[PDB]
């Protein structure tokens, strides 16, 4: 049980990326993080990647063997992992536990996703739900997480426009980040009176489908010495997982994410941590209700009260007495690339407790030195939560 | 020995005014009511077809048979609009009612006296003991085509009956039937086309009246009866116009066939027109009541029944939606919307 | 298609299973009862259409399919026996809301394309 | 109390080998004749159709009843190819064959079990007293998808049978029918569609072989009955695979099933296929034989039938065609002429 | 770095399972698994599933989520793994792994695969190809591995004859095995003169679309103890995977699938055995020739011999036993569960289970191997096991 | 759609790729030299369409759309830069042998049914 930590990451520019194919996305990145950890290629002892759409965006699998093969690491091994949205978060884990088991050194754990080329996207997204049981009956992903916001609506009482405050922040974050695919200011009349695609959620309320890759490179922690500076070294303090129904309508409560609660309890168990200690948090909204749920299902606020803390902008970078979230814009503004979002995830708090020059106009406070992740997969199925630190 | 155990009926919520389709195609809306004998029309949901209304009917006539379904021993649905060209509804029907898999089963096809047509097979059936009980459906999602006077009349609706052998479960009782049945081209439609084609008024004399008239005056022959024995009457009603015209050719008064004639506010539904008629019948009969009940189908033939309703009546009628209510359960809607319910947009 | 036919008396006639061991009825059917596992029983169990709201949402760009139902209400609904489904609801979309009561409808849900197999399964009706 | 007074078949000259399919599609035809057990099939002039079809094999039971067909009450085809989408077949062969106007008709669909359906309705009619005569006819012209494994098997042909209730009429006698039905979407066809769809190896184990055993199956524990109680026996026959794993599964022998399996050289005929079948039985059968009859359609549903010969069938086989010999008049043709009788070719 | 072992092994039946869902087919899986290794549905502490099909066959994606909730397992984590035709042993190495780590001490590795539900497989088959590069140009599944035949008798001088003995092998295998797909006897003439399906494959050399389920218990081999007898327990010597280009037009040599040299090379050196000693191996054969190249890169005979030690058929008590089971062409392929099945199969040779009873092999040194291959051999998973820690 | 789109001037033309490093030609065109990854340097390199058959096979049972060319050869053709290709032979099955040249022709590849787009590509031809 070695302990891991992070080396490297590299990104592309989330967006409607036509010149680039999904070869020259994943290559682009993989470069980025092999450059940025200072390991050259046969460094490498092997390869995670994540996708979700697979053989539904371009009709082909065994998308490790191509990767491998085009980035021309062959022989190394190289594993795809598949959670939905969450797919990117998992091929980290599986990377971290690779590391820890002393069979693997360095290893690359990387997302890549190419929705653009497909007519429609809906029926890829859709996947991540139920097919027999919820798509079959015209459930459309947008419309199973405006039927969260619905039920969270009427137990909690969250405004409409309360709700739209997240997506003022995300959007005002994204402009201090090059690599998203959202770079403009909104309002709150804007997100409320946007075109609506589920009620009660507008086009300003959901992320956007993108295209675009990133990559990590995790090593065992005394390991990474000889690589990098003992400074500009993250260390993974925790990698956890846990399961939910796959279905809505199979929840216990549809407004809290049980696997979450599970997933981010065990990793601040295994931190040594409370979630008082947490300085920046990357959460998974790509529909804004999602962002608030997480809020509460990581601990940072009581169940019911995340829209008072969105509010009063608690989440902002400017402000100094709460956790950061989503500091550069989340996956509403920044883009979704469904499986490269859990890479992206984690880079964001490398960045963010490396205090590297990336996120440099979007620096939080890092009172303590930690940050989390929380990753997730279609309603709410899986998760998965990342837990760095500065400190080994 | 043979008698209807409990019927059930079935008219989807959008209607059409008239006015609407005459409206678009420059045609003078009175003229047509007037003409016709109709001012509206029922249209089903575009998630509505021939297989879920017939599963409303049957659904319903076995709440008021208040058997079980597992005892059917045939399913017979008659359509000209079943929702496969080679895919039985009479089957999914059955899976929808849990009368499978011990039953038989078939979907019928003769114009729009297919319905009746499997009401004479169920008592085949039931009356040679070879199955305890028999449902026959009748049930259309018409469609007219466009521009045409077809398109006034064309309506969605469906009813069912179930067949049975038991003196205390029989709410009517069978006294005898009769068919007419030539060769005849009023009416038809190709594999290919969309819409049918119709030789326009040899469909009325030569075909409607003369196959209505002569099974009409043919069970009464057999039965030994005359119009005075009969309390109610249907018969087919593409229009308003054929229906009374027939029904006052034989003698009947307003009172006698007013309950069976529902096209004007309900429009023409095929094979389900006599079945729904006949249902809203049973829905105000009493007790000793006689009816005299014959369809018209093109191609061309005509059923005749000759039936007698009984003191179960009363028992049953509020056991499942009464066929004016589901009549008058209803919404409007314009042309625009219709033609893009029915499929009539290219796309 | 073959799928379809495996979940048929699921879709049509809402016949689901209840574990004897606890009690609990499931739908849609379970394999395994998820608090009893090898320890549960399961048997037949035919419910009822009849339930309530628990959530729902308005579809304003659904597939093209769906045309001409655009917009159409979606919702989860609890029915009475314990399990909650997912499916749409025949209202109009100023008519839904939380805790309306509802019951199961046989209607058409999809179709593939105009050379492929109908399928049908429950829609669920306000009832006054 | 109920059997056949009469049958009669109809084959046309036409047939088409599979090797002459298979050269222009470039197959193997040793292997398909191997794979499927069939080496030829029949094909219909490009005057001839179910209607015509129909006809011919209803005109040959009449001469084996040896009755006046004014007496029928009731004419009923089974098909999937009638010629007409909206006009009943049944109305052209009742007038064809002098029975009207006295008598009901319909045209029956349940993929290729349509034509037993309706012996199954003729039975009740017959046995309730509702008519003295009724006439069920099976009869197809299948066209097979080009290219597709269905255009080696899609053949054409009927059967017709006049059922009665006199048993100095009566050739054989029905001692029990059964059906097995639920709702498989093994195969079918839209309206707008040329051909149909399947599900290629679902068409196997989960419908035909569920469907034909269970009801091959029921009906022998209704009648009490082993396969060893069985003369002869015909299942239906989609290729001749089918057949003989069905009858080999359930225990008999050639001799039993040989004369039911008539399509390694006449083609599956869907509605017509056990109708034939049965008949070729019935042109070799001999007084006192006990035949098992199950047919099998898509959809999904089987019609079983125990029938016992009686002494009268040697004095009507000679007044009609036998069906072995209208099997073997026959021309062969080309792919090239086939598509072009057919109607294969685009324009 | 701890050492892992397998504790229970549990199977479906192979082929077309109409009735089964894709849900009753993992269930029926994992339960017998379970039930094997004598643990509680508690005791699973992760899961790791391979499913190539997912989303083509069925539509669903996400099916961790899906599997875990149907099997009342929640919230246990649960991981898909994805390498084609590999999934089965992909999912087997990372459940290895894991257990390795620390992280996890009991985690079950299983493959589940529903082909039987679209109405044509070869869309999904192909997809283990370069869709841009191989199937958009018309080189079917079948097609690939035959051009591989094709070169390998132009090569070495391999004869139909001595290819198609492996599949009578095969099959008078899997009449033993009650799982198998196909019960049934051939001969070199029905072989030869079965339908062809790409020059010069036969139906008689081609693995079918199968529907199936498998899974493995994989479990610390020290509290391994704790649920089984130490006699029961078979110990994972080596975990080893590797990559190879995923056309077959970029490999270097299409004679030979570097990626199971790589992979099995890798193997016995941590096992530190040498091939001789191995007694029984579990080979990707799902076209014949396929098994015929995978017998020579884990190295029990020369290249280009593989046509002649095969057709003296080496019952035989001085060779390595390849595929007791019927292998993937008679004992059926159900993508995500071979690599799962393949190493079950193992561990009930290894461990002289009854399940074997009628097909076991001969066992002198205690050792067996298994090689996973994805498409036509982009990525190659072997799993070395023994009866010996 | 979009894929074909990408590598239309590969297909078309035969437009691959020249590493200066190590002077490979790469056919279809890559991103990365496998064989000098990052130092590798690639530039644009038109192919003659000719080559020679490395291996090949004849497809007797293809999906449906392919009804028209069945049975049809499909092969590996070692082009005379270097690099291999997947693709076609027109020619008979019985003049198909390894070793015999060939060169590239424009062909309609494939087509996404009767309403989607048609995609073309290159297809081998022997010479005399
Ligand atoms: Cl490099
Ligand atoms: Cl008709
Ligand atoms: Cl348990
Ligand atoms: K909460
Ligand atoms: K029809
Ligand atoms: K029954
Ligand atoms: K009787
Ligand atoms: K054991
Ligand atoms: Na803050
Ligand atoms: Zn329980
Ligand atoms: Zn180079």
């Amino acid at each position: 049980m070695r302990d891991v930590a992070i080396i490297g990451y590299g990104q592309t520019k989330f967006g409607e990326l036509w010149e680039d194919s999904f070869r020259d996305l994943i290559v682009e990145a993989g470069v980025k993080a092999i450059k940025d950890a200072n390991v050259d290629g046969g460094d490498i002892d092997a390869m995670y990647i994540g996708n979700m759409s697979g053989g539904l965006f371009v009709g082909q699998e065994h998308i490790a063997s191509l990767i491998a093969d085009h980035a021309g690491l062959n022989p190394v091994p190289c594993t795809r992992v598949e959670a939905a949205c969450a797919s990117g978060s998992l091929a980290l884990r599986s990377a971290v536990l690779s590391v820890a088991s002393g069979h693997h050194d360095v290893v690359l754990a990387g997302g890549v996703e190419k929705m653009t080329d497909v007519e429609d996207a809906t029926a890829a997204i859709a996947s991540a739900s139920d097919q027999e049981w919820e798509a079959f009956f015209g459930a459309t992903f947008p419309s199973l997480y405006a039927m969260m916001a619905r039920r969270y609506m009427y137990q909690y009482g969250l405004t409409i426009e309360e709700l739209s405050m997240w997506s003022v922040i995300a959007h005002e974050n994204a402009t201090k980040n090059k690599y998203a695919q959202f770079g403009f200011k909104t309002t709150l009349e804007q997100v409320m009176n946007a075109s609506p695609v589920a009620d009660p959620l507008t086009l300003m309320h959901c992320s956007p489908v993108s295209d675009g890759a990133s990559a990590l490179i995790v090593c065992d922690a005394d390991k990474a010495e000889e690589f990098a500076p003992k400074d500009e070294i993250i260390y993974i303090k925790a990698s956890t997982q846990a399961s939910d129904t796959i279905a809505l309508h199979d929840r216990e409560d549809m407004t809290t994410l049980n696997a979450a609660k599970v997933a981010s309890e065990k990793a601040y168990k295994l931190a040594k941590i409370a979630p008082e200690k947490i300085d920046v948090a990357e959460v998974h909204d790509c529909f804004a209700i999602n962002g608030l749920i997480l809020v509460e299902d990581l601990g940072f606020c009581k169940k019911g009260d995340a829209g008072k803390v969105i509010d009063e902008g608690k989440i902002r970078i400017d402000y100094d007495d709460f956790v950061t979230v989503n500091p550069s814009g989340g996956l509403k503004a920044a883009g979704h690339a469904l499986g490269a979002t859990g890479i992206r995830q984690v880079g964001e708090l490398y960045w963010q407790l490396k205090q590297d020059k990336e996120c440099k106009d979007r620096q939080a406070t890092i009172k303590n030195g930690y940050g989390i992740a929380a990753n997730v997969g279609g309603t709410g199925g899986t998760v998965c939560v990342h837990l760095l630190s500065d400190k080994r | 020995d043979i008698g209807i155990v409990g019927y059930g009926s079935y008219i989807p919520k959008y209607r059409i005014k008239v006015e609407e389709i005459a409206k678009v195609w420059g045609k003078d809306p009175e003229a047509i009511k007037k003409g016709l004998v109709v001012n509206e029309k029922s249209v089903p949901s575009p998630d509505e077809d021939t297989a879920t209304i017939a599963v409303e009917a049957a659904r319903n006539a076995v709440k008021r048979a208040g058997i079980n379904a597992e005892k059917i021993g045939a399913v017979y649905v008659g359509s000209e609009s079943h929702p496969y060209a080679v895919k039985p509804t009479s089957a999914t029907v059955a899976e929808a009612i849990g009368a499978t898999p011990d039953l038989t089963a078939a979907d019928l096809e003769f114009a729009c006296k297919a319905g009746t047509a499997g009401i004479q097979m169920c008592m085949g059936l039931v009356g040679s003991g070879l199955i305890e009980y028999g449902m026959a459906i009748g049930a259309d999602t018409a469609q007219g085509a466009p521009g045409d006077a077809l398109e006034y009349t064309a309506s969605a609706g469906g009813a069912a009956y179930i067949i049975g052998n038991k003196k205390d479960e029989m709410i009517a009782v069978f006294n005898g039937t009769y068919s007419y049945t030539t060769d005849t081209p009023d009416f038809w439609r190709r594999e290919g086309q969309s819409y049918p084609k119709h030789g326009g008024r040899f469909t009325g004399e030569p075909a409607y009246f003369k196959h209505v008239l002569n099974a009409a005056k043919g069970i009464m022959e057999k039965m030994g009866t005359t119009v005075k024995d009969y309390d109610y009457c249907v018969f087919h009603q593409p229009n308003g116009k054929f229906y009374i015209k027939a029904a006052k050719s034989l003698g009947f008064t307003n009172e006698q066939y007013k309950y069976g004639l529902l096209t004007p506010y309900l429009g023409n539904t095929y094979s389900g027109a006599v079945p729904l008629g006949l249902s809203n019948i049973l829905d105000h009969a009493e007790e000793g009541a006689r009816i005299l009940a014959v369809s018209y189908g093109s191609g061309a033939g005509s059923d005749a029944f000759d039936i007698t309703v009984t003191e179960r009546i009363k028992e049953v009628v509020d056991k499942a939606p009464k066929t004016l209510d589901l009549l008058n359960r209803k919404k409007y809607i314009d042309y625009a919307v219709y033609v893009k319910y029915r499929g009539k947009i290219k796309i | 298609v073959v799928r379809s036919w495996r979940h048929m008396k699921e879709r049509y006639n809402l016949i689901g299973t209840r574990c004897k061991t606890c009690g609990k009825v499931y739908f849609p059917s379970r394999t395994v009862c998820p608090d009893c596992r090898r320890k549960g029983e399961l048997e037949e169990f035919q419910l009822s259409g009849k339930g309530k709201i628990y959530t729902y949402s308005i579809v304003y760009a659904p597939p093209k399919e769906f045309n001409k139902l655009t917009p159409y209400v979606i919702a989860i609904v609890e029915l009475e026996e314990g399990p909650k489904v997912t499916a749409q609801v025949d209202c109009d979309i100023n008519k839904i809301s939380i805790g309306i009561p509802v019951e199961a409808a046989f209607r058409r849900i999809k179709e593939d394309g105009k050379d492929g197999i109908i399928s049908y399964g429950y829609k669920f009706v306000p009832i006054t």
